[PDB]
């Protein structure tokens, strides 16, 4: 689940 | 001030909507929730940055050699994989409690809860647990997928402490229905995690950790400040005195002021989700290095994108046709992504073609590239019926209604570069009548569930623009409508309870079998061919707009040890893996890690 930024 | 009182301020320019007790995060999956956790919540298996499982939590990492892994051949090529691990007799939750199985049995319960809004359903439909005593268990993948075995691997939460209201919530819960009641359903498992994972909350004492802090308090909007836990049982060399006790992260939106507080000496280290690579390399903090920082580039699988609202449930999103994949060629076509990168990174952040980053094997640099020509754009847009209106924009009739060619365009409020990149292509976009309207927002309100995975609801209805950071369990879940293994729909929308992480809503069922076949493939080559396949269908289909691969910028105070980061560090390329180590020489801190061989040269 990659992730936000 | 640091080795003064032997602390560590990090800076940041986004803060966490919530934190510790959202720990499947499906209220928030921020880069700088997850980066932050690592201090307060262990792993069983770590992974370092030599790109290695290690044991944290854990008394040892399986493999085939020691016997912990276990691979059966189910037929038709599939395979079901068995991992034992053992929790170290030492491993506590910060109120003293024992860290065990049941931990582990609870995380599990909520995962498998339907209709719970997790961020990867296909997970939660292959993986079980078996427990076999209050420190052994086993986690079971079938069908395996070739990166099961890819740390970090933290599958458990506190039971002691939210299982009693999980027995409530699952009460609840049975009285509705996931079909018809989703709505219901999806506040009922939001609120669970919302009691323990406010400022409030947590201040109150709500949640217990896991890592080499606990939290102390959370002023929400200007920092978040951590305490050593005694009871985490990993001891540094030297013991753990020497090493720093207090860490406080500090928030500040704008990018540039970030800047500034780092330029000013008061941050002794910047996190992953800060500066922009341009400011890392500004003459105002180069000049002011010297004998203070050392400034680091780490490259990364981080991709910076623009997602579009694809779903044709939202009228906006037929009358604008961002359904068509003519539309979105079109708009690339009118980015000058080239000139971008050059004139704001001098071209080291090259332009992005796939979703996939370099530094992963998989990434294919051969498929179709969509070159800067508002030639090609005007032509794209003209053969789907759009004509400028009198004010230079386009226009056309949708369903007997005039619609002009005006697209939201949503970004992270106070990141200076995106800010500029935003102006820098309206500024061509327009040329060719498509008119920009900027909506930003904090990453904590933008990155928040409600926001970022209900583009089906219509709340945000054009451009996205963000970075996704990934780790190496590369599955393609980002562009897969389903996926055939499981039969696990992966784009958030009422009818799925809200799972997964395809946000813009595409669905292209040849690249769905491919990348379900791949993840399949535990022979690299094969599993690289299937994914080479997969991007070039993504790159003709363009569901989002890929902008350009980053590394991230990294300012150390001299003397800090430890905080060091690589590609895959903490398995997304971050700092803070190996924070119980990290502390400055001058108290006795002892060096185990160096910055300079994961990061580009000079």
């Amino acid at each position: 689940a990659s992730k936000p930024k | 001030m640091g080795p003064q009182d032997n602390s560590l301020v990090i800076g940041a320019s986004q803060e966490p909507r919530v934190l510790a007790g959202d720990f499947l995060r499906v209220i928030s999956n921020q880069a700088i929730k997850s980066e932050i956790e690592q201090y307060l919540f262990a792993p069983f298996i770590g992974f370092n940055a030599d790109s290695q499982n290690f044991p944290v939590l854990a008394t040892e990492v399986p493999t085939l050699e020691n016997g912990r892994l276990r691979v059966t051949d189910i037929g038709g090529g599939k395979k079901r994989l068995e991992m034992d691990i053992t929790i170290r007799p030492d491993a506590k939750w910060s109120d003293g409690r024992p860290i065990t199985t049941e931990d582990v049995a609870f995380y599990f319960e909520v995962g498998k809860a339907k209709g719970m809004p997790v961020l990867n359903p296909d997970f939660w439909e292959r993986v079980n647990v078996r427990i076999k005593d209050a420190r052994n268990f086993t986690l079971i993948f079938e069908p395996a997928y070739y990166y099961d075995t890819y740390g970090p691997i933290n599958t458990y939460a506190p039971k002691h402490i939210m299982g009693p209201e999980w027995e409530r919530v699952k009460a609840a819960a049975r009285g509705l229905d996931p079909d018809k009641d989703a709505e219901k359903l999806n506040e009922l498992y939001r609120n669970f995690f919302l009691k323990f994972a406010t400022p409030q909350a947590l201040n109150r004492g709500a949640m217990v950790y896991s890592g080499p802090f606990k939290l102390k308090r959370w002023v929400p909007g200007n920092s978040i400040e951590m305490e050593r836990n005694p009871n985490f049982p990993i001891k540094p060399e030297g013991g753990e005195s020497k090493y720093v006790q207090k860490v406080v992260y500090r928030f500040i939106q704008n990018t540039n002021s970030l800047l500034v507080a780092v330029i000013g000496g008061s941050i002794d280290a910047t996190s992953s989700v800060s500066l922009t690579f341009d400011q890392g390399r500004s003459p105002q903090l180069v000049r002011r290095a010297p004998g203070r920082f050392d400034i680091w580039f780490v490259p990364g699988a981080i991709w910076e994108h623009i997602d579009i609202n694809k779903f044709e449930n939202c009228q906006v999103v037929k009358d604008l046709g961002l359904n068509d994949k003519r539309t979105r060629q079109a708009i690339l076509h009118a980015l000058n992504r080239e000139g971008l990168v050059k004139a704001f990174f001098d071209g080291l952040q090259p332009v992005a073609h796939t979703w996939i980053a370099p530094v992963n094997p998989l990434f294919n640099p051969n498929v179709k590239k969509y070159e800067f020509d508002l030639k090609k754009a005007e032509a794209l847009l003209a053969e789907m019926g759009w004509r400028k209106g009198p004010d230079g924009i386009l226009q056309r009739t949708v369903n007997g209604r005039t619609v002009r060619f005006e697209i939201e365009y949503v970004t992270t409020a106070g990141n200076v570069v995106r800010e500029r990149t935003q102006q820098f292509f309206a500024e061509d976009l327009k040329k060719i009548g498509i008119a920009v309207k900027i909506n930003n927002a904090p990453s904590a309100v933008v990155f928040a569930d409600e926001f970022i995975q209900r583009a089906s609801e219509c709340k945000w209805t054009g451009m996205f623009e963000f970075a996704w950071v990934s780790n190496l369990q590369e599955d393609g879940s980002l562009f897969q409508y389903k996926n055939l293994n499981t039969g696990a729909i992966m784009v958030p929308t009422k009818e799925n309870n809200y799972q997964g992480q395809n946000i813009g809503g595409w669905r292209n069922d040849e690249f769905d079998r491919l990348t379900s076949q791949a993840v399949l493939e535990f022979d690299p080559e094969r599993r690289k061919q299937l994914f080479w396949r997969a991007q070039e269908i993504w790159a003709e289909e363009l569901p989002a707009l890929p902008l350009y691969f980053r590394a991230n910028p990294y300012v150390v105070r001299k003397g800090l040890v430890n905080y060091v980061a690589s590609a895959y560090s903490g398995g997304y390329g971050y700092p803070g893996w190996n924070a119980w180590e990290i502390g400055w020489e001058s108290r006795g801190a002892v060096k185990k890690w160096d910055q300079a061989k994961y990061a580009l040269s000079t």
